[PDB]
């Protein structure tokens, strides 16, 4: 199941499975950010 | 962070009129020429205008591209 | 459910009643007060609201003899129904032959 | 660019400048306030007067 | 004497140097002893009138005199609250990459006019949040900001650099329902404005989302309301009452509005005269005057007054003050058919 990733500075979708050193391909920056979700979500323009 | 819609106090639709307000200060227009020129006539919409601070290019040259 | 009469005490007279009206503000009892006044039968027309978060009011009328205050209450409805047809009419004129003077 | 502009005409319109050289408009103005002062109804004029 | 002075009491408001007298309606039955102020519909129906002055698209100015204060706040406050309008309610996200929060852009788009006829749709029930055909409409926004494949080497500014940096609001699309594609001809559902900035993107963001907008009235938000500003005041009648000349005569002009006060050589003396009442705003710059201030009365005629209705574009003004008459109409007859079903 591919887990997608988004680090800092490259912006790079990285996939990486459990237990993983956290780094990024082409950088070696180790902040790496979620992902914004695909369920639908309903606001209210109040 | 980004202008509002509406005017506050009146309503009247001032989120339009931010970026033409602009190219008259780009222009040589001082700022209560302009804001006539843009038709604010009661000073509500002229406070919302010219008390008005675009933060959210400042915010994008952050943004994470 | 909307309009509901309350008359003045247990013993149910006629002279002094107050309608609660629903979802109602100042814009209707204050037409409505200002309509109902000018009857020369109705000694004290008065509209108050109960509380700013519930949307209702209460209208309070007394008359002078012996009316039952639902009879200056319908009155008045029916002079402020006529007087807003009366001023739609003459609305719809000015701005019909404006317009056509304009062109 | 703005100096040439400057050298041909005592007079430089600060739009003229930002569309002419693709720049952003606060890069423009940097550009002007350091040689150039705003006189209103024609544009932006030399600081020092014609030696 | 005592009859002018009861005649201007009900008659003229008098604005004075630190308060305002006779503010109050007074023509009443009983309140006046040598006036018969009981209702006269035939009266009424014979003083009433309506003059349109100024009309253009989204502004309306008309006189009506024969009114009453009760009836005029009445017809405004119908117009702020109560005239329904169509206006975004619901917003379905998916993928908002944006700086601007979820919240702030709902907001945003809420306030946002929309050209659809109010009266043409229904009110929607309580919940049914899919909504019908009848009495909700749809509005696709997708923008997604990417580099300009073809730019100069420097692009200072971002328009050059980047394309859909800016969601305006006519990247809007409507997504007809139903049959509304047949009924409303195309162009004719839409923003009203073309031009309002949404957002504003940097490239790899994007805005994907579905707008469900519902018939509502102002007074449960404020983003229902069809006017701009819809406004009344009492029209100014200026009166001198001894006449001014020599050069105090222009301070006369420069003291109220520029167009109202003018000066004329009639014997090769100027002498001032009230030209244009309407224009004046009682700035009441007369009173700092020490001489000119037992020499002017500022009043305002109590039943003649001007009305300023500035819409938002949703639909042209007059039709906003029939709507707005119509609902006054429709409060009296909903009242009246609750009060004959009670008796
Ligand atoms: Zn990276
Ligand atoms: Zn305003």
């Amino acid at each position: 199941q591919p887990m997608i990733y988004i680090c800092g500075e490259c912006h790079t979708e990285n996939e990486i499975k459990s237990r993983d050193p956290i780094r990024c391909r082409e950088c070696g920056y180790r902040i790496m950010y979620k992902k914004r979700t695909k369920r639908l979500v309903v606001f209210d323009a109040r | 962070m980004i202008i509002p819609v509406r005017c506050f106090t009146c309503g009247k639709i001032v989120g339009n009129k931010w970026e033409a307000y602009l190219g008259l200060l780009q222009a040589e227009y001082t700022e209560g020429d302009a804001l006539d020129a843009l038709g604010l006539k009661r000073y509500c919409c002229r406070r919302m205008l010219l008390a008005h601070v675009d933060l959210i290019e400042k915010l994008l040259n952050y943004a994470p591209l | 459910k909307t309009a509901l009469e309350m008359v003045q005490a247990a013993g149910t007279d006629r002279h002094c009643v107050t309608f609660v009206l629903h979802e109602e503000d100042h814009t209707l009892g204050n037409s409505l007060r200002y309509m109902i006044m000018k009857n020369p039968e109705v000694e004290f027309c008065g509209y108050t609201t109960t509380h700013p978060s519930e949307s209702k009011i209460n209208l309070r009328i007394q008359t002078r003899g012996t009316l039952p205050a639902v009879e200056p209450f319908q009155r008045g409805l029916n002079e402020l129904m006529n007087v807003c047809q009366h001023v739609l009419d003459k609305f719809e004129a000015s701005i019909k032959d404006y317009k056509d003077q304009k062109a | 660019f703005v100096m040439w502009k400057f050298t041909q005409s005592r007079w430089v319109v600060r739009k003229e400048v930002a569309t002419v050289t693709k720049l952003c408009a606060e890069d423009v103005k940097d550009f002007l306030e350091h040689m150039a002062v705003v006189r209103i109804n024609k544009g932006w004029e030399f600081i020092l007067p014609y030696d | 004497a005592a009859s002018q002075a009861v005649e201007e009491m009900r008659s003229r408001v008098v604005l004075g140097e630190f308060g305002v007298r006779n503010v109050h309606t007074t023509d009443f039955p009983g309140n006046y002893s040598g006036y018969d102020d009981a209702w006269d519909q035939d009266r009424f129906e014979k003083n009433f009138r309506v003059d349109v002055v100024h009309m253009d698209e989204n502004s309306l100015e008309f006189d009506m005199v024969g009114i009453d204060a009760a009836i005029a706040n009445a017809f405004r406050r119908i117009l702020l609250a109560e005239v329904p309008t169509m206006a975004v309610e619901k917003v379905l996200v998916y993928n908002n990459t944006s700086i601007v929060q979820d919240e702030i852009l709902a907001h945003r788009l809420g306030l946002i006019p929309i050209h659809a006829d109010p009266r043409l749709f229904e009110y929607r029930n309580q919940g049914d949040e899919e909504g019908t055909e009848i009495d909700t409409l749809q509005f696709r926004l997708q923008v997604r900001c990417t580099r300009n494949p073809h730019a100069a080497k420097d692009s200072s500014d971002p328009n050059e650099l980047y394309v859909n940096h800016k969601v305006y609001t006519r990247h809007m699309t409507w997504i007809p329902l139903g049959n509304q594609a047949d009924l409303f001809p195309e162009g004719t559902i839409r923003p009203v404005h073309d031009d309002i900035l949404i957002a504003q993107l940097r490239p790899g963001q994007e805005i994907d989302l579905l707008m469900h907008c519902v018939k509502g009235i102002g007074k449960d938000h404020a983003k229902f309301s069809p006017v701009a500003t819809a406004s009344y005041r009492l029209l100014p009648d200026i009166t001198l009452l001894e006449p001014v000349e020599g050069e105090a005569a222009e301070e006369l002009s420069r003291c109220f509005s520029p167009g109202v006060i003018e000066v004329q050589e009639v014997q090769g003396k100027k002498v001032a005269r009230v030209a244009n009442p309407r224009l004046d705003t009682f700035s009441r710059e007369i009173f700092r005057n020490e001489k000119l201030k037992k020499v002017v009365r500022l009043a305002r005629v109590r039943d003649h007054y001007i009305f300023s209705v500035e819409s938002t574009g949703v639909l042209p003004p007059d039709v906003l003050v029939s709507e707005a008459i119509k609902v006054l109409m429709g409060k009296c007859r909903r009242f009246l058919d609750e009060l004959d079903a009670v008796q």
